[PDB]
């Protein structure tokens, strides 16, 4: 967690983002992941959730509420993700 | 043994539509390089005119 | 969009998985992959073609390079001509990869109905209780031939019998 919470300088981070890349860390996802690739693995999720689903992202922007829904397609997005 | 067939006979099917995918892909990318020329105009042309 | 191609690939990729011949065969999907994520960030990316004469014109007051570069840019707005590449190479390996999965599929598919037939040939005909060695003999000629073999071998000792069926002696 200490590591994924890392922000390199002089660049923000949509809101739209900030909640999935928080929600792998809380569900424990990236517990796995070994601490030199979080930083590789937090560009790539971003990528992923670009790729897979921008779908998800835009309902996460949009809706700006977590619905349970919501939170089902994001644990299998995340599952996929960590998979690869 | 019959464990063993029924993964392959389930792949050898879908196997071909990522191998028809994966080349479509390819082709998009091929396109994509007109765009990038387009958009490198497009910012050496706003750069000459920032400069003036 | 190109979501479409790449939602198909990625749950392909999880069943690649589940196929141990792959080497660089997810590598070449993996970079399909990185080259489609680097045209939509281009895609995105995009300044508009042409500068602005309406704004970034009459911003100038040396204009006289405005209209230079205005019209060269619309004169060149072509900037690169296409390409498609992917219509001899694509259907040549298309041939190829569509053979083998025939093949593979019908191959396997027979396999299917032989080992059903086959579970069926044990479970409908099996003497089991009353076997003859007539009858072994008769389905491989094998029982004769190592027989046979063991008797001109000079060796009344078949290794294996007793090694998971008894035995017994007095010594």
């Amino acid at each position: 967690l200490t590591q994924l919470l890392k922000q390199n300088q002089y660049s923000p981070l949509a809101t739209e983002e900030q909640v999935p890349l928080i929600y792998a860390g809380v569900n424990g996802h990236l517990d796995g992941i070994e601490l030199s690739r979080i930083g590789e693995f937090e560009s790539s999720f971003l990528s992923y959730l670009k790729s897979n689903h921008n779908e998800l992202l835009t309902e996460i922007r949009e809706k700006g509420e977590l619905s349970k829904e919501l939170l089902a397609s994001l644990k299998s997005a995340t599952e996929s993700f960590v998979a690869t | 043994r019959i464990d063993s067939v029924s993964q392959l006979q389930n792949v050898a099917e879908t196997t071909k539509v990522l191998f028809d995918v994966s080349k479509e892909t390819v082709e998009l990318e091929s396109e994509a390089f007109e765009l990038k020329q387009k958009v490198e105009l497009a910012h050496e042309a706003k750069a000459v005119l920032d400069s003036w | 969009a190109k979501s479409a191609a790449n939602k198909l690939d990625w749950a392909k990729v999880i069943s690649s998985l589940r196929i141990t011949g792959s080497t660089a065969t997810q590598l070449s999907s993996f970079k399909k992959r990185n080259d489609e994520a680097r045209r939509q960030l281009l895609e995105l990316q995009s300044q508009p073609t042409e500068v602005d004469f309406s704004h970034y014109r009459s911003v100038l007051k040396n204009t006289s390079v405005i209209d230079k570069i205005e019209s060269y840019v619309k004169q060149y707005k072509p900037v690169k001509i296409d390409a498609s590449k992917q219509l001899q190479v694509i259907e040549s390996f298309e041939k190829h990869a569509m053979t083998n999965a025939k093949e593979t599929e019908s191959l396997v598919s027979k396999e299917l109905k032989d080992l059903q037939s086959t579970l069926d040939n044990i479970q409908s005909a099996r003497p089991f209780d009353e076997l003859t060695v007539d009858d072994l003999t008769k389905i491989k000629p094998e029982i004769d031939a190592k027989v046979e073999e063991m008797v001109k071998k000079g060796k009344w000792d078949v290794p294996g019998y007793k090694d998971r069926f008894g035995n017994l002696n007095v010594m």
